[PDB]
DNA sequence: GAGAATCCCGGTGCCGAGGCCGCTCAATTGGTCGTAGACAGCTCTAGCACCGCTTAAACGCACGTACGCGCTGTCCCCCGCGTTTTAACCGCCAAGGGGATTACTCCCTAG
DNA sequence: TAGGGAGTAATCCCCTTGGCGGTTAAAACGCGGGGGACAGCGCGTACGTGCGTTTAAGCGGTGCTAGAGCTGTCTACGACCAATTGAGCGGCCTCGGCACCGGGATTCTC
């Protein structure tokens, strides 16, 4: 009779019932459908996986084993669609990209 | 001795500060400034250090964005040196009047 | 010396983080005024959130919502 | 009691990078990020469901919301991952 | 059978100007201004009620909301007008 | 007896109470809150109508046009700050000429 | 030839609305370049709105709703 | 043999179009443009009349808002004439990329 | 000094902005009950203040060299204007295809 | 366990997509001339570079107490339900404000 959660029923590692709880007492609609928390759980799981993949090779490009928000900031702003998504957000301890305009160099 | 071209060690200092991620404003004058500007709206006000930190990172990020926009507007204006009229133009074309 | 408590090389540090080359001398009090006029809009919202909360201290969440108001949201201290 | 997505985020980077540590500041950055996408998607879906005179939020409403918010390439990857997950969940027969 | 606000704004107009007339496009413009500031103030009231862990919306969160969304002279004038209305209704209970 | 008349206001407190209640914002909703919201809506409508009325009386007409509404919405700095992200249809732009583009001398 | 629907004296009409004495002749092709993108960004978020309503005609209500999503809540045609 | 100086009748018609508030784009080519950009995504699309007028008001307002900023950029560039870098400078300072 | 080009003063349908009555739902009144904000009261985190040593950063005076700025001389391309010509727009007739709505069902989501 | 919300579907009627035609502002095109943007060159000073000289940030350590935060209990504000009366939506009807047209005063421009 005992069965496991909906997350591994959908094959997901993010909590489906917790997403359903936050949807129901988040006061967005009075009736919440069944397939909506599974869809939202899959979307947020994929976005987290893509973000951690980008932070992963950004941290391998610095020869380290830990993730600093320098790596997160770099992995955000060298990718164009995350640039478009996260344009107006500022990350804690991020800094800026190394850039210099063409005529400002010692051209000679 | 040997000297450097004015405009070459400036690039080394630029690349040093741009690879760096450390904070560039002293903590105690900033905390005095935010307490003296918070005294105007409500007295007997205490503060938390992470709130001061969030305020600090917000203002230097806005200052860095404004300085980059002013640099772009000034090199649009066939010059190298930034002046206050490019600051006024950048704030006018950015929306904040 | 509170408004000019930001020292002269500090606006320089924020300037070379912004990638400028040559800095004029008359920018510094104007950047101080821009700083104080941004800060005036930010902490007014922050202390309104503070006196709504029946508190006389400004802790970590009513400032991150205050910068969340105008579209200048910052991450990390949302909890 | 306080809630965090720390263990789920942990196993997410453990499928892709096993020999990788994490900072607590980076964990807070990630938590604020996923919560921000969650509230954006939720308010878009609730606003769209109110706009169509419907009292129920279903999968097609957040489908339209994901088409609306995300840019197109990440949008069709997101809806593809969601459709395989939802069709796998719906096969409880 | 949509509802409109035309009688109330017409009554307010004839209260302040006994001669000036209004057009239908002006009517729709000011009605959309009304519904716009309505949804903005109500969204801020809902968000601020969610922030302070309360399930009840009262006049207090909306006076905080009009303090933060409106500019200064409109904010204090609306605070004075609404507090006058609140004391007038609570006196005439 | 109508609650708007008991509050001294000319806007439908019952309508805004129904719109607040059936709009999914909170579990519970107060009683003086729609009254107070009715008061601030009546004040803002009165101020906008007053400014548009003066803009109509200065321009010799007795009818409100959206050009007069744009004129009354842009000449006030506070209302320009409040409604800077909106566009009035057929409203127009304020007339302004730069002194550099102005020709001749004196 | 249908992409030439907007016409050069109408660009001059928009140019003399802004109050500029001299308009260079290569502005007219630049002004088309900034137009076919921008209204496109409302067509990406209007007709899919229409597609959520089982609706094969766009109307006055979904377009201002799309502009309110974009950030230019407009008055005059309801919504 | 009466010839006007170049730019005086420009400023005069600028004044009349500051007085005027009518639509400045032809309606039927704009309908053709929105149909030909709309057929790419789902064919056999019907169109209401008010939506096209709302679209025309939107593009005219966006033209005015961008053109004021590029006028300010060209005035700041010590010139009387606008150019392509004024346009992308206005789009860069507004934050529209 | 003249000449386009306006602002201004008066005659004309018109057609879209004000009443008006009919009336149908939506705001109003009353009652009952179960819980959620208010207040009191309590335990400890954490913010404010102050002393003192170390020193790295900051202020100030000195000078030297690009770089902002003033002037100039010239191609030349936008500008005002006459002439074709081309499609935009108004009046209109007709279809039919798609939106609103009525109405009963049953499942699936709230509890 | 309950009940009511999508859902299906059929029917009506309204608007909007095509198709006329005439005519007419209005765009396209070629043409003379005139200020503007173009590169180029010189004058001087303002910014950077440097060493001497403060100074007051930073660590860090300690002492104290406001105040965040949690728990308990309560009762009165508010959800829910049933009956009711009136007021705001709408269909219809009628007329004067404003645009439009015509013709003389008046102001910049040359």
């Amino acid at each position: 009779k005992a069965s496991q959660s909906r997350s591994a029923k959908a094959g997901l590692t993010f909590p489906v019932g917790r997403v359903h709880r936050l949807l129901r007492r988040g006061n967005y609609a009075q009736r919440i459908g069944s397939g909506a928390p599974v869809y939202l759980t899959a979307v947020l799981e994929y976005l987290a996986a893509e973000i951690l993949e980008l932070a992963g090779n950004a941290a391998r490009d610095n020869k380290k084993t830990r993730i600093i928000p320098r790596h997160l900031q770099l992995a955000i702003r060298n990718d164009d669609e995350l640039n478009k998504l996260l344009g107006n957000v500022t990350i804690a301890q991020g800094g800026v990209l190394p850039n210099i305009h063409q005529n400002l160099l010692p051209k000679k | 001795p040997h000297r450097y071209k004015p405009g070459t060690v400036a690039l080394r200092e630029i690349r040093r500060f741009q690879k760096s991620t450390e904070l560039l404003i002293r903590k105690l004058p900033f905390q005095r400034l935010v307490r003296e500007i918070a005294q105007d709206f409500k007295t007997d006000l205490r503060f938390q250090s992470s709130a001061i930190g969030a305020l600090q990172e917000s203002v230097e990020a806005y200052l860095v964005s404004l300085f980059e926009d002013t640099n772009l507007a000034a090199i649009h204006a066939k010059r190298v040196t930034i002046q206050k009229k490019d600051i006024k133009l950048a704030r006018r074309l950015r929306g904040e009047r | 010396d509170n408004i000019q408590g930001i020292t002269k090389p500090a606006i320089r540090r924020l300037a070379r983080r912004g990638g400028v080359k040559r800095i004029s001398g008359l920018i510094y009090e104007e950047t101080r005024g821009v700083l104080k006029v941004f800060l005036e809009n930010v902490i007014r919202d922050a202390v309104t959130y503070t006196e709504h909360a029946k508190r006389k201290t400004v802790t970590a969440m009513d400032v991150v919502y205050a910068l969340k108001r105008q579209g200048r949201t910052l991450y990390g201290f949302g909890g | 009691r306080k809630e965090t997505y720390s263990s789920y985020i942990y196993k997410v980077l453990k499928q892709t990078h096993p020999d990788t540590g994490i900072s607590q500041k980076s964990m807070s950055i990630l938590n604020s990020f996923v919560n921000d996408i969650f509230e954006r998607i939720a308010t878009e879906a609730s606003k769209l469901a109110a706009y169509n005179k419907k009292s129920t939020i279903s999968a097609r409403e957040i489908q339209t919301a994901v088409r609306l918010i995300l840019p197109g390439e990440l949008a069709k990857h997101a809806v593809s991952e969601g459709t395989r997950a939802v069709t796998k969940y719906s096969s409880s027969t």
